[PDB]
RNA sequence: CUCCGGGGAGGCGGCAAAUAUCCUUUGAUCCGGAGAUGUCUGAAUGGGGGAACCCACCUACUUUAAGGUAGGUAUUGCAACAUGAAUACAUAGUGUUGCAAGGCGAACGAGGGGAAGUGAAACAUCUCAGUACCCUUAGGAAAAGAAAUCAAUUGAGAUUCCCUCAGUAGCGGCGAGCGAACGGGGAUCAGCCCAUUAAGUUAUGUGUGUUUUAGUGGAACGCUCUGGGAAGUGCGAACGUAGAGGGUGAUAUUCCCGUACACGAAAGGGCACACAUAAUGAUGACGAGUAGGGCGAGGCACGUGAAACCUUGUCUGAAUAUGGGGGGACCAUCCUCCAAGGCUAAAUACUCCUGACUGACCGAUAGUGAACCAGUACCGUGAGGGAAAGGCGAAAAGAACCCCU
RNA sequence: GAACCCACUGUCGUUGAAAAGCCAGGGGAUGACUUGUGGAUAGGGGUGAAAGGCUAAUCAAGCCUGGUGAUAGCUGGUUCU
RNA sequence: UGAGAAGCAUGCUGGAGGUAUCAGAAGUGCGAAUGCUGACGUGAGUAACGACAAAACGGGUGAAAAACCCGUUCGCCGAAAGACCAAGGGUUCCAGUCCAACGUUAAUCGGGGCUGGGUGAGUCGACCCCUAAGGCGAGGCCGAAAGGCGUAGUCGAUGGGA
């Protein structure tokens, strides 16, 4: 695992009611990742670049929606997330 | 691999039936091709070809081992 | 820049290419959680992290 | 020939004929000169930004081939040519050969 | 009743599907005359 | 993204306006040339597979955990090397290295197979027609080509293409139909070799010449009337190696872009000629299972006919310069040529594509199926079939505000 | 005798709810039985406890594209004075 | 106005092209072909509104309520008209907002338009190991070419493997 494959396995956070009361409750953070990227990659990606200890990883992948503007049919892309525990309280 | 007479390159060809009423149907006509042993005394060994009568004929007034490599020079594993 | 960036070892060079990254990643997280009104800072690291690939490539 | 966006003009051709101003832009084939070719808008408020909305006048382009440049000692319309004078081009009037005034 | 079209993926992509065109010399003037024509879908 | 050249004030591709952040005379956007990077599928080539996916191995470096970087790992043919059975020498087989090939794409070329509808006022010989179609495989062209050829005053002189001869001589259930040659007039013109071996061709480098891939300069018009607007009316003027074309609020040589003409290249490409090195031509040295013959077919305008000549599936089979082939059954005399070994430009055929220009060609039911997000929507399991749909205004100046709802 | 597989009679429906059905009755229902998934056989061919039946709502020779603008002594049509 | 196919003048609309004379060339004249494409009639405000399990009232919102929401009663299925899985489909799932078109009526409602959310596995399934029918198939045998068959192998679940 080298360092430039480690600054693209993250893209960003997720803005919602559920990442919310996850972090808010459990301290688990949600995060939307590259399609490719492992649980082995999100957990040392996460360790070296927020300086928290990981305890397990979780992702799913949700198929883009199919939808038309005007006259013409498009497709957005799919996303991948990852639910990040942390241990005890961190970040 | 196919109807072909390794000595001289025969091979069937196409022609017609001709009846009494002049009705013409296409045939074709076959090379009197088979097998046969020919032993070699250079290489201690018997060769089989796939050859026709004419070519029996060609390897009694040249020799077996003239024939040989001709085919060797022409490129066919003898 | 380019005309500075040639004027550096591929050591040096390649030590900037990795800051040049870490701080690409940086700004990526800074404008999706919101916190950064301007987007050419992202063009620009873009860009220079090109530049040093191309020099990079020219110079070994 | 050429326009540029200082220089001071005077429009031979349209509505406005006979009038002179400083052009403020120049893009493709069409030039706005200040106070100009006015027109009335009708502009609908913005939700978003406020700015209530009103009737509000505005230059319109015209034609880059409807305006010529202005010659100042002789106040009358004038074509334009290029002279390389010493080693750099340079832009002069065709009825003179003079220098053409910079903005 | 019982209609003629009973949809099944595996069945539709091993009797119509690309490499079950190339195998074949008559499957592979079909993509030739297909892409002639210009078709945006080569196969199923 | 980088460098080199051009250019000189705007720019951040289009639908598609607005907006924001912005870049740029320390030279941006843009145009031309040369480089860097270039995921996955697909001949796809590490193995597999339902294309864009699943699973691997070996090296070198790197990590301390469960990985990362780069390289390699297909088959077949040829060559060298190594290894190696039945079987004693050997051969078969096996492996390593190096080289080459495969796939796609318009038409034209060459070769291997090859119909029927139809006409004959029915139909079988015949025709359609070696056409349609299938298969293999080249090149910028291919093929052919330097007489064992024609002619019949003893003359011509390799191949290819066009005009005549001529719908003639002939062939033909002598039906329907098929259909030459000799000679003459042109286009283009060229010959060179078989073991010490030629002309010619293909690569590489150099030299010279031309052409091409950005660009620069480039003349000359005013007043008046109508009009929303002048290029239009009326009156006078200027340039012309430039009165081609396009645009500008209606119809412009003199408003803009241009045109005639004159200049222009860091770097790269094509073509031409000349030198140097390769290599090819070039397993071949005057042509034997060959010419000729018997049987069955095919090709020649020529359907077995008085049927010469060419090719050969089958069976045979010479002479070899005091020799041999041809001159449309066959014989004699004359005339002419030398097969059974090769190479060779031009005149000829074609257009997927590139640049410029042209039309008594179309103008949205026309012209391509498609002027518009078209081989799309839609139909079909699939091969496949296959549309409709252009126009506000010169400029959005695209209707602030009020009223009914 | 239920499920399940069939299709003997009648009414209705026939521009249908349906390009072959509903309703009331009917037959087999441990067997020469019914059924899912995946395979094989291709057009003068296949398969058929045999009706010229079936082979994608198409069968005394499937569908598609080419020969092809097949031929038609037949029928229709053929535009101003 | 002329014997005719037709010609000429002018009012209104329209907003940029038209063209004498004499020659020249044709995609040169339509009512019919159960002709082709588009638009619009008559039937006619006629038939029909898709299982005869069935509805009634109070309140709410709303421009508008037989059909939406809440509540109180009535009725129907209950070896399926309930609850799951495979195949097949692909966002139809949830929330807010809108009612032109779609829904065989209206609609404030919706599987309709717009915006934003939502699918978390060492143990479930797939992938993976193994093979059936069958497919492909180094060499090989056969065939004018294209190709046919097949050995070693390699794939192939509807079956076996924590
Ligand atoms: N261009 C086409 C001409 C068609 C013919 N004319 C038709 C004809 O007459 N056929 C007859 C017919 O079939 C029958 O005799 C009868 N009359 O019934 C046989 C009995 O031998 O003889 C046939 N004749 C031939 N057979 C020979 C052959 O094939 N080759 C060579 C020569 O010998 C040919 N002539």
């Amino acid at each position: 695992m080298n360092n430039e494959r480690i600054y693209q396995v993250l893209k960003g956070p997720v803005f919602s009611e559920k990442a919310q009361v996850l972090g808010d409750t459990a301290g688990v953070q949600v995060f939307k990742v590259d399609i490719n990227a492992t649980k082995l990659e999100i957990k040392k990606a996460v360790e070296k670049l927020f300086g928290v200890e990981v305890v397990k990883v979780n992702t799913t992948i949700t198929k883009g929606k199919t939808k038309r503007f005007g006259r013409t049919l498009g497709r957005r892309s799919d996303v991948k997330k990852a639910y990040v525990t942390l241990k005890a309280g961190q970040d | 691999m196919s109807k072909v007479c390794q000595v001289t390159g025969k091979r069937p060809v196409v022609g017609n039936n001709v009846s009494h009423a002049n009705n013409k149907t296409k045939r074709r006509f076959e090379p009197n091709l088979h097998h046969h042993r020919f032993w070699l005394e250079s290489e201690k060994r018997f060769v089989r070809l796939r050859l026709t009568t004419k070519g029996m004929r060609i390897i009694d007034k040249l020799g077996i081992e003239k024939v040989v490599a001709d085919l060797r020079a022409q490129g066919q594993k003898i | 820049k380019t005309k500075d960036l040639r004027e550096k070892s591929v050591e040096e060079l390649k030590a900037l290419l990795d800051e040049q990254q870490l701080n690409q990643f940086r700004l990526r997280m800074a404008k999706a959680t919101g916190q950064l009104g301007k987007s050419h800072e992202v063009q620009v690291a873009r860009k220079t992290i090109a530049r040093i690939k191309t020099l990079l490539t020219e110079k070994q | 020939a050429k326009i540029k966006k200082g220089d001071q003009v005077i429009v031979i051709a349209g509505k406005e004929k006979g009038k002179q101003g400083t052009v403020l832009s120049v893009s493709e084939d069409r030039v706005k000169v200040e106070g100009l070719n006015l027109v009335k808008k009708h502009q609908k408020p913005n939700r978003v930004t406020g700015a209530e909305g009103g009737i509000v006048t505005q230059e319109a382009s015209l034609h880059i081939s409807n305006v010529a440049i202005l010659n100042a000692t002789t106040q009358k319309a004038d074509r334009v040519g290029y002279q390389v004078i010493d080693g750099v081009k340079t832009r002069v009037y065709k009825s003179t050969g003079e220098s053409v005034a910079v903005a | 009743m019982k209609r003629t079209f009973q949809p099944s993926e595996l069945k539709r992509k091993r009797v119509h599907g690309f490499r079950a065109r190339m195998a074949t010399k008559a499957g592979r003037q079909v993509l030739a005359r297909r892409r002639a024509k210009g078709r945006h879908s080569l196969t199923v």
